């Protein structure tokens, strides 16, 4: 039953990503802002890839890692190739859901993740951040503002809906995004941040460490 | 072509022309010697043009690579072994003609006394790897002179803009002796580049404070 | 029914592994301490794997002893590529999840196996020491404490969520494990121990041979 | 029915064996002496594969003489390799361990043997010698005493049980098994028997003949 | 059902093996005689191998002029890499069986063919002549006296339990063998006929003409 | 059921036979003689294969076909490999005796054929035409008088069985084959006849023509 | 090393000595240079000895293999064809060193009048080959001579020992001349090795009645 | 170049210059050529520079790697194995130039007599070995002149401090009369590096007792 | 380098000197040249080291495996085969430079005569082999020489010890006359080394009777 068989994978993808940990990337005023519930060390969900493109995703560990590397290793070639400056991650988001595709045909088991492609605007240059939802079965999407993945999302992205400050600053996108995280469950410093400064001149990546973090989160 | 890099307290600096020859006829007067391959790690590279430009570009995303995949930077053992590499995956074009030496300098932000956290790598064709330890090294057409007179003017550093004087001195020394290295071109207003390297980061020193070097050496010469 | 198929699978290996002898790792004052009961003289289930980072597993031997040479593969490889300060056992947990994540899918029968990589800081620099849980499927997590694998868990791992000493002494810690590890069942000088001493120059391992373990030993 | 289908094999597997002769080793005075019963006079169910360890096999003869040639094959190379002293019977145990694991998984039918890798110290050195036993599914343990396999075992362990001579002379040792083998029931001078001569100088493998082992044949 | 599958191919070949002729060798004085019921003037069901080895099937004869060709095959390339002294027919044995075991397993449909391999000693040299059974499922078992295969053996097998002259005269050995094979049933100088003469100074094989094998030949 | 699988095949081929056109070769004094009815002009069912052999199929023509250059294939490279005179068609039938074989077995559907190869002494030489039939399962027989093939044979084989004529004449053995075949169903100067012409210097072929053959057609 | 065959009206002989020579100093006495191929064929092979060994063992295997394989022994053209191919497929050797040239002799049990089956085939480095038909043939470094010296003794050549006797005189007459023939050696007792074929088969002829033969030439010359 | 190994009583001593030279032009003066490969192993290395440190280090992965695995070190006729068959896979290399040959000192804890378990073995470009049994051995650019000086200073060994001596005195030797091996360098303060190993272990010989050594031999000499 | 090996009635002996030359440059004086490749066959082996140690190390392998896998010894025709094709397949290497010769000496338990059960077999860089069938052979830098003083002293072979003394003597007449090949060091206590097969096996000569032997020949002369 082929058409009842892709059912199934879905099925068995879809839950996986339900029961594991909460994600979510959005819009502001400087650039991107990556926050994920994470009470992990050293497992990170949430890395750069190319000079102002960031990955973060939710799911089984092992295999959105793998993932990641691909991306970092395809995007470092790419920029040998031609230019540092022909990276898009609109390239990767492609990349990402032609593998996730296959992936979902060829491969056993499916992934059980779901992925988040985003790219800030170059130094000098001003322009609208940029984001991407890569689904387990390829599916790709867009949304200009923010994005929600892992474990239960209608709570955490209707806190969203209306939460959302257009132009954010820093500590209160921090604010506004923990605060709507919680929506969906607390919310201590134990958890994973960092942004894409579109700010910085070249690398635009910047983890938020234990102690500077405390000056910009929410109380509860 | 001369590169030349310096130890001194703070950390170190590299310099070299731009100078580019053809046989015996000059094909380049602004060439680009010294690259920052990444926040501590500063490399230079002598002889064919082609793998020059390469080496330095392709190494630099290697580093980098690495760091955005483990998550931190190479140990300087790594840095340095990953570049060796590099060398001998092309011996066989060197045997043929396309030789292509660097010359690694850096600073270890783990090194025990981070004031002789200076590090300089010295690599062999083949792909081998002395750390200098002796605060100057040169590769390069003009090298032997830069050695050699820089070996004088070495008591001489005492800090960084210290450092780099007797840098841009040797540079100078060399092009005055191979007619391959070419000194400052007050003329047209080409002079040899630089980079400092200390427990901040690694930073291209601004022609300006080198052509002002550069003139101070020509005077007190003159 | 590749979800229902799946789920056989989780089973058969899971069983596998409860029929399996019983492996505890702890950190204590000088690092990492390795026990488990193993009645053979030659078959091993804990071992080196590079300078600073051992490794232990339970379950079907020649699966995990397979495993235990391809980590030992892997590293010395890694150290050779880049240098010794490069490995980091993270890194080799990461290879068994994809490994074991691998098998899980492609193979016939899965792995069954339950691992533990265990890191302890290099000699100088002081670090809290770190251990890793690689379980049948490819998931991965890491105990800040303890970790138990092997046989029937809970009773082994309960008497260690109260016996355990944060900051025990090497003598204290052994008789914390070896009794802990009675819960779950005798207990003799005829086992296997060895430990990641954090205080050794380079290579952090040393296997507790018969008579000065004596000295060590708990009394019953 | 992943895991149903293993039982499946574990059952045609363990069947062959029951129907298959009778092969006990066990360590004596001297070092471990293999018998098993075995009419003919050129299928050898017992064979010497390096310096100081013995094969002794049971069940389908053209599969275990394969893994009997396997090990030669691996043992002499490796010896090559590395040196001679670097073989230990315990790797072979591994190495067959994996290769039957194997076999149970990928092969159509699992292979109907159960396998015996024995050592015994070399020339000078004096050393307890080892036994292992490797079962068709690929699980491996060792004996610290005697080893017995093929067709019914019960009894003819039983008997060992007891009969058991800790330090028995080559003689005893001889009369102690093949009477512990009539145990799973005759025993004439028409079997296979061979011994691994600790005294001998280097390789330690010795077939004993008709005439001489009637001097020390048992009485019934 | 892989133990249920694997007695379903037991069957298909026996069957075939059953509506096959009647092949039958034995020993005797000069060698080892091979005599088998074949109407063909062309096809034949016996063949020499290496020098002092016969080979003789029974069943489906593209099946067995395989294996007789993969013989000739195996052993002239042994006798070129070592020497002609060292191919034994146990070897060839070996090797079919090896052959036949893969087969059972691999291959869709296992051959239907039973197998013999003779050796009978070198010119000069004198030893008993060895004869064995390889059967489509692979098992391999050596008979001191006779071999039977093809069609019902019962019958044909009983009537040289008794006949059977240990010691028989080529003309004695040929009439008990023709008897023997017409008690499973006539029996005309329209068969096939060849022997290992242990006399013959290099090849040990001679086919028996058609006006030569009536001076010998048995009156019903 | 990989024996009842078997059946289905067997069925499938069997019953392709038979709904195909009718083929007879049979022993006459001049050598062998093949007829089978074919209305086409072009599609020929009988051929030259090499010298002395020729090849004759029923069945389905695309399949038959490649065998039949198959044949030529081979026994051209044999020829030029060592020498003409070196080509037998026994050897012919044992190739195709293979090839039908693993057809049967590999290719998903089985050969819809039923061949004949047939060899006539070469010229000055005089020896018994021999006859072979190889079947779509790869059995092969060897016919000492004639061959029928296509179709219901049992009338147009019974009609033989009584009007062969053992040293027939061409005219003489025509008359008896088209009759024999009309027994199974007319019978006109439209179908296709060809002879192995002992007689011939080299290449013992010839096909008879529409005029010449005529002068030798029995009335009906 | 000189290699002969001889046709005579029974069949076929052939003989060769057994001298070894590197440079021009003696390194054998006793290589067997002529060899039963199978029942009607014998071969011998001049040049590098490890090649001759080689031909020798490994083409009797094939004949004999297929003989196992399809029954029946090839025909005399099989034969010959499988070793002209065995030639050339060491045309690459040959070239650089390794050159060894057969002379194959054998009986056609085929052969119309039985009485001309005897059968002598030369061969060619690149792999040609003719069918002599004119009695003898001599290949090796000395074969121009035992050739000529045997054109004039030919006539005499009446039955098995008739011819046999030719046979071991040319190899005498070459040795004479060519100093990497070798002759009888009567001090140590080594006489040249020979073969022969009727339709009996073939086999080889025993020092014997050859030493004897050798002393008959050697006293008559005397 | 010029590495050294003695045997002395308790186990074996080995010690090599610093000197590195490119033409006759020094290029180094303070290369490490002798390395500790394991516990109970040492290896010095002599000709282009770029295969010795490689040599070195790899060696001491592969001996390592074997004991995390098997669990076991190998025997000392393992090691010596092992380091054949690398320098043997290095042959095309060397036939072209870069040429590396290794000298190996070790202590087998498994000696009958650990009193002579020290062990020396030299190594042949093709990857031949001959255990030493001699005492003394060298090789490099001036080993010719060491081993004849060590020649007469050997009845002086009499146990490690004392052996130590006697390397050290012929690495004077040495570079006194091969310009291309390097003596010892007070006005810069570098000295040869040595490595000793006994039933407790193989341990870097501080340049203290070196210098202090080496001065002693300059000032007897004086 | 010279192998010589021997032909007695009981069975054979086989013995080569320990000298090693580089250039004519000592680099060696207690090589082991001939091994005991099994019970009955020793191989001794000239020419490069390398290959040397290693072809007599493979090949007892070899042997042997062939011995556990199939249950019973090769026999003697099979042994020399084996032996004969790795000697083929590195005459790649042989032509460059690495050239290695061995000389096989055995006893067929299985010959008719076990009194002429003694063998020597001398091979071909190309892969050739002659069973000698003369009781004397030799192969190295000296072999010219030890078989033409054996030529002479080999009617004084009796027995066991009978022979020896010829073959350690014609080792003494290679080395005196062979600069290459080194015979019996008394200041050092240096002598050859040699190999006894009989019926009973094949066991080392201990340097006793052999040094005592070699005195013996020293005196004599003297």
């Amino acid at each position: 039953s082929p058409e009842q068989a892709m059912r199934e994978r879905s099925e068995l993808a879809r839950k996986g990503i339900a029961r594991a940990k909460s994600v979510v990337a959005l819009a502001y005023a400087g650039g991107v802002l990556f926050v994920a519930e994470n009470p992990s060390r050293s497992l990170q969900k949430i890395s750069e890839l190319y000079d102002r493109v960031g990955f973060a995703a939710a799911g089984k560990f092992n295999e959105f890692d793998n993932l990641r590397r691909g991306g970092i290793q395809f995007a470092d070639t790419r920029g040998y190739a031609y230019d540092r400056r022909d990276v898009t991650g609109r390239q990767l988001a492609n990349v990402y859901a032609q593998t996730l595709g296959t992936i979902f045909t060829e491969q056993a088991k499916p992934y059980e993740v779901e992925l988040c492609v985003a790219e800030v605007a170059h130094y000098g240059e001003t322009k609208r951040p940029e984001l991407y939802r890569i689904t387990y079965d390829g599916s790709i999407a867009d949304e200009p503002h923010f994005v929600v993945m892992g474990g239960t999302t209608e709570p955490i992205a209707n806190a969203l809906k209306e939460s959302y400050a257009e132009n954010a600053s820093l500590t209160d996108a921090l604010r506004i995004a923990v605060a709507a995280l919680r929506a969906g469950s607390l919310g201590v410093a134990s958890l994973e941040v960092a942004v894409l400064d579109a700010n910085r001149p070249r690398r635009a990546f910047r983890r938020i460490t234990g102690s500077a973090l405390q000056a910009l989160l929410v109380d509860q | 072509t001369t590169i030349v890099a310096l130890k001194y307290p703070g950390g170190v600096v590299m310099a070299g022309d731009r100078r580019s020859t053809q046989g015996n006829m000059i094909s380049g007067r602004d060439v680009r010697k010294v690259y920052i391959t990444d926040d501590y790690t500063a490399t230079g590279i002598a002889g064919t043009a082609a793998v020059a430009v390469e080496f330095a570009r392709l190494y630099a995303v290697e580093l980098e690579h690495y760091e955005k995949l483990e998550g931190v930077p190479l140990t300087f053992a790594g840095k340095i072994n990953r570049l060796a590499i590099m060398v001998r995956g092309n011996l066989a074009a060197a045997m043929q003609g396309l030789l292509a030496l660097p010359l690694l300098a850096g600073y270890d932000i783990h090194a025990s006394d981070p004031q002789s956290a200076g590090r300089i790598v010295s690599f062999d064709a083949a792909g081998g790897w002395n750390i200098e330890e002796e605060g100057y090294q040169a590769v390069g057409s003009g090298s032997l002179f830069a050695k050699s007179s820089m070996k004088k003017l070495y008591s001489q550093v005492t800090d960084g803009d210290s450092g780099l004087r007797v840098a841009v001195e040797a540079l100078y020394d060399a092009a005055d002796d191979d007619s391959a290295t070419g000194g400052p071109d007050l003329v047209r207003g080409i002079f040899p580049t630089a980079v400092i390297i200390d427990a901040d980061g690694a930073v291209d020193v601004p022609e300006s404070r080198i052509a002002e070097l550069a003139r101070a050496i020509i005077e007190s010469r003159s």
